[PDB]
């Protein structure tokens, strides 16, 4: 007998499946995509984004800016002993 | 006097310096790239899930 009429109707595979949800997802992330993020910080200038950007970026953590910042400190409480003394 | 806790500060630094500098960059580094594959891992996961 004649054949019954779901084959040829489709109209909720669309919430059927999981994939959807993440395909709605990057549909919007990707199409809007950049092909690279944009920034690791750099702001810190007045001759000290270089400062920054040698001792406080993502290409190194290493002991130089914590010599440089203990320093600065002792600068100032050295300086101040010659007004306490 | 106090020139010498100076020099005291000075030699704690350059210990740090030796041992504890490259063993936190080194650290650092280990977690960092954890991060990033897991990042690039989810990445993968997505373009699996369009051939899906």
């Amino acid at each position: 007998v004649s054949t019954l009429i779901p084959p040829k109707v489709v109209s909720s595979k669309n919430i059927g499946s999981a994939p959807n949800a993440k395909r709605i997802a990057n549909v919007v992330h990707f199409y809007k995509s950049l092909p690279q993020g944009p920034a690791p910080a750099i702001k810190a200038n007045t001759r000290l984004a270089r400062y920054k950007a040698k001792y406080f970026d993502g290409d190194n953590a290493s002991g130089k800016p914590l010599w440089h910042f203990a320093l600065g400190i002792i600068a100032f409480g050295y300086s101040m002993e010659y007004y306490f003394h | 006097d106090e020139s010498i806790l100076l020099l005291t500060f000075l030699g704690f630094t350059g210990l740090v310096a030796k041992y504890l500098a490259p063993a936190y960059k080194d650290f650092a580094d280990a977690r960092m790239k954890k991060v990033s594959d897991v990042l690039n891992a989810s990445r993968n996961k997505h373009v699996e899930a369009v051939k899906d």
